[PDB]
């Protein structure tokens, strides 16, 4: 019996480079804007979002607002995607610019700063897993700075 | 998908045979380790296994001690695994002569080096902590290991047997005559601003209410003294700019009827605690109040 | 007194080593033991090539 | 081209403990209930020799010793891991075909080959754990010579 | 792996593969004759002994 899981189609050709890339993600944390159960790939990650005029607040408000969700297997012409629920463990990768230690609690932030997926004008940006102090700490400089 | 598909009420967790159990049938091979049943393969409870230095583990052998995550200030040890108990003595809500006694209970180099760094450097004490859960087992030794819980009840193996969770009677709250059926537990830390330094208060309640704001609003009636002392240093101390006049964490739930009160020994030592006697863990966050 | 190998042996790639010789410049030796193992579901073949 | 010749694997051995000359020195018992036991002993009895003495030296009265010794407890641990993608293929049919059979033949014989190999690393580590008991308990030549 | 003592740290499972590779040497040795080596192997004059 399978797990309930939400599948991805890449709307590109995909190498045997670009899929070997893929699998290397396999337990890292995507942002997904809804709940829906078949999604094309442009609806991955933050590129969907990125604009020139605009920065770093209102990505995190709209990342307040979006689903996340973890990848769970990659297969040809296809992705599986898990959402998680409330009160149980589950593997991510630290994709972020600082170790962690047991413990820690984690917060999501847009990223600040290898690149991963360039297909013809799409980026798979994942977002940045922070322990909240640092959090904190960056806002609170941004906002001075 | 067919009716008899639809139909089909789930597969029972327990009477499927396990993976291991299926490639040895598939295979009919025999092997001498005991296969049939698998230890801890119905526990809801998470947990996590954490290493300590002999000197702190002290009231943490008996099963059911809170147990708190602590900066250190340095990138040798970075964290350290410390107990309420320890927290104890730091606290000025806890009474002369239970903090003479686990004072004289603690007289390790590690726990000293853990109150030094507590009090060494100049944030504010709930900054420094952070809280991972309460804790079943022991297996001693230079260096002892822990197994905490962090969502779930306390117990053993087979179940045969719930831990309860342990606050030093000093430390233990309670605002309400008739308690609710279902209570809710918090952590509390408190500061004074007197002249010198900033003395904190620790404290465990337990509480019928869940609401956030109804609980800050009795909490403010309760340490009003202590937000007075908040202006009072704003007003009379410029350029120290203090944040909070306390934290409220939320860990655990419990029944009224399964509190008790109940004493500890260690090495003939006896001291005085509250027992949760079903308590289940659920961890917060500390959230502040003015 | 010892017994000794009279004449050198002889190793002949199959016409599946050259199909994959032309299309991917590869060849697996004993392609077809690999192949019917494989499929069978034996892990283990008897001897190298 | 490039070319294959082979594919090798590990032919592990396999070590028993009751095949070793070690095992010579224990006696090795199977109890079912032995997690239920505490604290096991040995009672013994002992009564001396004695010899009568001669006139105005003072007489032995007879004496009876009684010891007791203990059974401590050892026990040894070993992990091992099994992949989410192996438990999936292990008990799942994707419409049959040919590569979802190779699968679940790999998925079955990634666990077996877990089993055997912890099987024999616990009679490993009971060999280890014997014989560190052993060298526990025994002192050095000087000691026993001199004794 | 050996099960270790409890309290001790355990041994994690570990897979290791290994490619080894092949190596090349040729050898040659010239001989040489002479044009009237070849001229009497090839073709005969007049009959004589």
């Amino acid at each position: 019996a399978m797990e309930a899981n939400i599948f991805c189609t890449f709307d590109h050709k995909l190498s045997i480079a670009d899929v070997g890339k893929l699998t290397k993600l396999v337990a890292a944390v995507v942002p997904i804007p809804q709940r829906l159960h078949l999604i094309k790939h442009y609806q991955l990650g933050l590129h969907q979002f990125v604009d020139h005029t605009r920065g770093y607040v209102r990505l995190r408000g709209l990342l307040r607002n979006m689903t996340l969700t973890l990848m769970r297997r990659v297969e040809g012409n296809q992705i599986l995607l898990h959402v998680p629920t409330h009160g149980l463990l589950y593997t991510v990768l630290n994709t972020g610019p600082v170790t962690w230690e047991k413990g820690d609690a984690l917060c999501v932030l847009p990223p600040l700063f290898e690149n991963l997926l360039t297909l013809g004008q799409w980026e798979l940006v994942l977002p940045w897993i922070v322990p909240m102090p640092l959090a904190l700490e960056i806002n609170q400089r941004l906002l001075i700075m | 998908m067919d009716a008899r598909a639809v139909a089909k009420r789930p597969r029972d967790p327990a009477d499927e045979d396990n993976e291991l159990v299926t490639a040895l049938k598939a295979k009919r091979e025999v092997n001498t380790i005991s296969v049939r049943y698998l230890y801890h393969a119905d526990h809801q409870a998470l947990t996590a296994r954490f290493f300590v230095p002999e000197g702190l583990v002290e009231f943490e052998a008996q099963p059911g001690a809170l147990l708190i995550r602590m900066e250190t200030g340095c990138d040798s040890p970075r964290h350290l695994y410390i107990s309420l108990y320890l927290l104890g003595i730091r606290a000025s809500n806890v009474s002369a002569s239970t903090r003479c006694l686990l004072e004289s209970v603690y007289t390790a180099s590690a726990a000293r080096a853990a109150l030094q760094w507590l009090d060494l450097g100049p944030h504010l004490l709930h900054r420094r902590l952070e809280t991972l859960g309460c804790v079943k087992t022991v297996s001693l030794g230079i260096t002892s290991l822990l197994t905490c819980v962090m969502r779930g009840y306390l117990y053993n193996t087979l179940k045969t047997e719930v831990f309860a969770l342990m606050i030093p009677k000093d430390m233990y709250l309670t605002w309400e005559e008739t308690r609710g059926r279902l209570q809710y537990v918090y952590l509390i830390i408190v500061y004074d601003y007197d002249g010198p330094e900033t003395r904190p208060g620790i404290y465990v309640l337990t509480s019928s209410i869940a609401h956030w704001q109804t609980l800050v609003d009795v909490a403010r009636g309760k340490f009003a003294r202590e937000r007075c002392s908040f202006v009072n240093r704003r007003i009379t101390r410029p350029r120290q700019i203090p944040l909070c006049t306390g934290v409220i964490q939320k860990l655990g739930w419990c029944l009224a009827d399964d509190i008790h009160t109940s004493f500890l020994v260690h090495k003939e030592l006896k001291l005085s605690v509250v027992r949760l006697d079903n308590f289940s863990v659920e961890l917060g966050d500390f959230r502040e109040f003015v | 007194t010892v017994s000794a190998p009279a004449t050198y042996g002889n190793f002949v790639l199959s016409p599946e080593n050259a199909v994959t010789a032309i299309s991917y410049h590869s060849i697996l030796a004993d392609f077809n033991s690999y192949k019917a193992h494989l499929t069978s579901g034996q892990p283990h073949l008897p001897n190298d090539s | 081209f490039e070319a294959i010749f082979g594919t090798f694997c590990n032919r592990l051995e396999w070590v028993y403990f009751l095949t070793s000359g070690l095992a010579a020195a224990a006696h090795a018992i199977k109890f079912h209930d032995l997690n239920k036991l505490t604290t096991g002993k040995m009672l013994f009895h002992v009564q001396v020799p004695r010899v009568a003495s001669g006139a105005g030296l003072p007489t032995s009265r007879q004496t009876t010793i009684m010891v007791t010794k203990y059974s401590e407890k050892s026990p040894i641990t070993i992990p091992f891991e099994l992949s989410a993608a192996c438990l999936t293929y292990l008990r799942e049919t994707f419409e049959g075909t040919i590569l979802d059979k190779i699968l679940n033949v790999e998925a079955m014989h990634t666990v077996l080959r877990a089993l055997k190999n912890t099987a024999d690393a616990m009679e490993r580590g009971l060999i280890h754990s014997f014989l560190q008991t052993l060298l526990r308990k025994a002192p050095p030549y000087f000691v026993v010579q001199t004794l």
